[PDB]
DNA sequence: ATCAATATCCACCTGCAGATACTACCAAAAGTGTATTTGGAAACTGCTCCATCAAAAGGCATGTTCAGCTGATTCAGCTGAACATGCCTTTTGATGGAGCAGTTTCCAAATACACTTTTGGTAGTATCTGCAGGTGGATATTGAT
DNA sequence: ATCAATATCCACCTGCAGATACTACCAAAAGTGTATTTGGAAACTGCTCCATCAAAAGGCATGTTCAGCTGAATCAGCTGAACATGCCTTTTGATGGAGCAGTTTCCAAATACACTTTTGGTAGTATCTGCAGGTGGATATTGAT
């Protein structure tokens, strides 16, 4: 029975996704987020497709740049596996905290 | 009657950015250069992205240029990604880049 | 029916001198749009402070150039000033 | 209205496979298992800033409906300016 | 010779109600009238562009407090509120 | 003839703030209470920053304020230093803070 | 005993920054690449004074002419008027 | 004879120099490197005392501040020593690369 | 553990740099009054486009296996902190003049307005065309051996 | 290196969504021409405040020593990738209807000037004191033993 090597398919899904641009998070749950989040501020609120369709190219943007940044610190740490202290150090860096 | 954008050699309409100036709430005064500047600028940069935009189209074997090629020309042009450094080009994606130490073997 | 602008037949225009070959998405034309809106608020923007800071009431092309001086990075602000400048230039003569 | 079900939870259909995919944009190779609780959290604190502030120009405007541009110069507002959806 | 107008005299008031046996040294009062500006400078800014989203041309007190809103943190959010509405409340209410 | 700051209560110039308003070229017209609120927004925060630099004075045993006063304030204070996030007071100094895995071992 | 400007940021004042900082091991290496950065930072915020000279046409850059420049690299600073 | 361990005088020091608030660069060699940037920019430019004052400023904040961030990340790397790559991982992150 | 060297703390002292109170002024706000211009709430109704639901299409969860990564341990050797001071570079103050800033001034170019032409959007109906995603079918890449 | 399992890569291929085409009109641009105001360059000029330097100050470049930190090397445990399996959830196309937005009528409020009053900023004067340094003398920290 054939196996592929741990890291193999990894780097053939880099490659797949940096190729692509279609969004990665699937729309209706992404869709529920917003939602229930808005909600938490105000209630009886309406959105406009193109308004949750805005609000996932810019989280989706966000998220992937920031995967990068991630793993940019995780090998500073001399690793190839993110972990939640890489997210951490690239926000607070980011000046995000 | 002669339009301004050519009286100025401009595509881009020197009438509208000369409006759009005043309506801005920019200054009291909107000098008559002051449109025909902004608007030479502004159909330069874009006649500049385009040419680039074109390319990755090309590249890509493609005739209609795409958000992807926009982005792939910002991107991969020092200047214009320092001028975009803080914008997200929608349906864009990222330039390919992996990290050596991720690479196989040695 | 409200009536809204943009730059699209322009940008167009010039996409077809570069690339006469070439067409562009209506996505791609969305972003081309933003772009030059967003440009034009970065530039006027500048302008508007640059004359405050002078005691200035009026934005003449010389404070949309130190505007393109301080907003656009080495080569392309080189290259928009010239652009300008001939631009005015070509303007003052012809009437 | 006759009936509107509730919303909670939501934050877990932000799926292990589809924070994976994001990563491998991103160009990660290796990801611990803490990471996807983790992303979560952080994609929450977003949502929850350019929404406040959607929603702030959604009120102000006296709407029920969020729109694009409201999101977009939410997006402005925090230096996470976004081409491609409105002026 | 020509005047400089500053916030020093007023910001020094409000220390005297706040803390009526501390003074301030003229650099800190030089640091209190750049913030004050700061923030004008950004309520305004605000201001500013709410009124052009919506199409109007007035900035009302509605505007400055979205606006506080859109900049201010929370319970400085909160209080910044209180403090503009309780301000255009007792202005108003008296002839 | 009565002063439209007394009138709301407050220090800080409403007359003023509403002339600054209309030469700002922030937008046609000025309402007349916008400058009303905006000036008490403005006195609220200057006496916020005030209270905890002049703590910050008594804290180091003094009486004037100085800048590395109004830093102590600020820095020390999560929702003024997240206002100030990107701002630098001039001679203000840093936070007295060393990371916990640099100290001696004892 | 001529000496280049930059390495007039010397290591005794880099070191201090550092420990203000609150750095309490620095490598040698640091102090050339904290120069070059140094030389970045006034670079970017001395061209938009300058900028700002030339627009006032002056032959002296005044404080707001950096307070200026250094609002908009968004490096705000209290504490010279603005 | 007395002789402090390593570590014990730069402790001394963090403490002392956040202490203070004094400019830690001498004035002069600062102000010519400032005169010397913006000859590359305009020929016979005269330096406001108080600009010169401004742009010192605003070098030893952010050069503090880069220090702090850079120091987190030589930590990450469960290192104490600050080293160029540190700089550069603040930096990049930042945005400023 | 003690022991001595020296860093650090604090109470008290004081000249003077930098804060503060004090006066007469004048240009310039900020306020008061009346004449005018308008911006936006209001109330009504077209109609876009949002919520919501039903069928149909595809990525999700889950358990198992073990590859190789992480993190601990150890260790050697390199590399950066500590050290003392006269050398030389910066700081301090003294004084010439550059140029910024305040003043008056006048015209080239700003606004205002008013009919007169142009044109950029849309809207309704049309045809054109680039390419997504299906197909197979020839050419790598990978990892077992 | 060689064999085989499967990913990858074109290349043409037919449907069709999305782009392109033009025809009709039309409100709102942009144009043109002229009467009317003025912003700011220009030119002169005074007096800061800036470049310079002489003497006063006091920080740093130096080169030796070894504490201890970095980075290599080694390896045990177990975490996270790969993949197979079984199906739930999302996606996609379709239909009444909330609320957004297009247009019109109407006034409380905001702008424009003028005239009356005042306030804040400077300035020139002397008036005042908080606290930076210096001190002395107790006590804590560090490093050695
Ligand atoms: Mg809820």
């Amino acid at each position: 029975p054939h196996r592929y090597r741990p890291g193999t398919v990894a780097l053939r899904e880099i490659r797949r996704y940096q190729k692509s641009t279609e969004l990665l998070i699937r729309k209706l749950p992404f869709q529920r987020l917003v939602r229930e989040i808005a909600q938490d501020f105000k209630t009886d609120l309406r959105f406009q497709s193109s308004a949750v369709m805005a609000l996932q190219e810019a989280s989706e943007a966000y998220l992937v740049a920031l995967f990068e940044d991630t793993n940019l610190c995780a090998i500073h740490a001399k690793r190839v596996t993110i972990m939640p202290k890489d997210i951490q150090l690239a926000r607070r860096i980011r000046g995000e905290r | 009657a002669k339009t301004r954008s050519s009286r100025a050699g401009l595509q881009f309409p020197v009438g509208r950015v000369h409006r759009l100036l005043r309506k801005g709430n920019y200054a009291e005064r909107v000098g008559a250069g002051a449109p025909v500047y902004l608007a030479a600028v502004l159909e330069y940069l874009t006649a500049e992205i385009l040419e680039l935009a074109g390319n990755a189209a090309r590249d890509n074997k493609k005739t209609r240029i795409i958000p992807r090629h926009l982005q792939l020309a910002v991107r991969n042009d020092e200047e214009l990604n320092k001028l975009l450094g803080r914008v997200t080009i929608a349906q864009g994606g990222v330039l390919p880049n992996i990290q050596s130490v991720l690479l196989p073997k040695k | 029916k409200t009536r809204k602008e943009s730059y699209a037949i322009y940008v167009y225009k010039v996409l077809k001198q570069v690339h006469p070959d070439t067409g562009i998405s209506s996505k791609a034309m969305s972003i081309m749009n933003s772009f030059v809106n967003d440009v034009f608020e970065r530039i006027a923007g500048e302008a508007s402070r640059l004359a405050h800071y002078n005691k200035r009431s009026t934005i003449t092309s010389r404070e949309i150039q130190t505007a393109v001086r301080l907003l656009l990075p080495g080569e392309l602000a080189k290259h928009a000033v010239s652009e300008g400048t001939k631009a005015v230039t070509k303007y003052t003569s012809a009437k | 209205k006759r009936h509107r079900k509730v919303l909670r939870d939501n934050i877990q259909g932000i799926t292990k496979p589809a924070i994976r995919r994001l990563a491998r944009r991103g160009g990660v190779k290796r990801i611990s298992g803490l990471i996807y609780e983790e992303t979560r959290g952080v994609l929450k604190v977003f949502l929850e800033n350019v929404i406040r502030d959607a929603v702030t120009y959604t009120e102000h405007a006296k709407r029920k409906t969020v729109t694009a541009m409201d999101v977009v110069y939410a997006l402005k507002r925090q230096g996470r300016t976004l081409y491609g959806f409105g002026g």
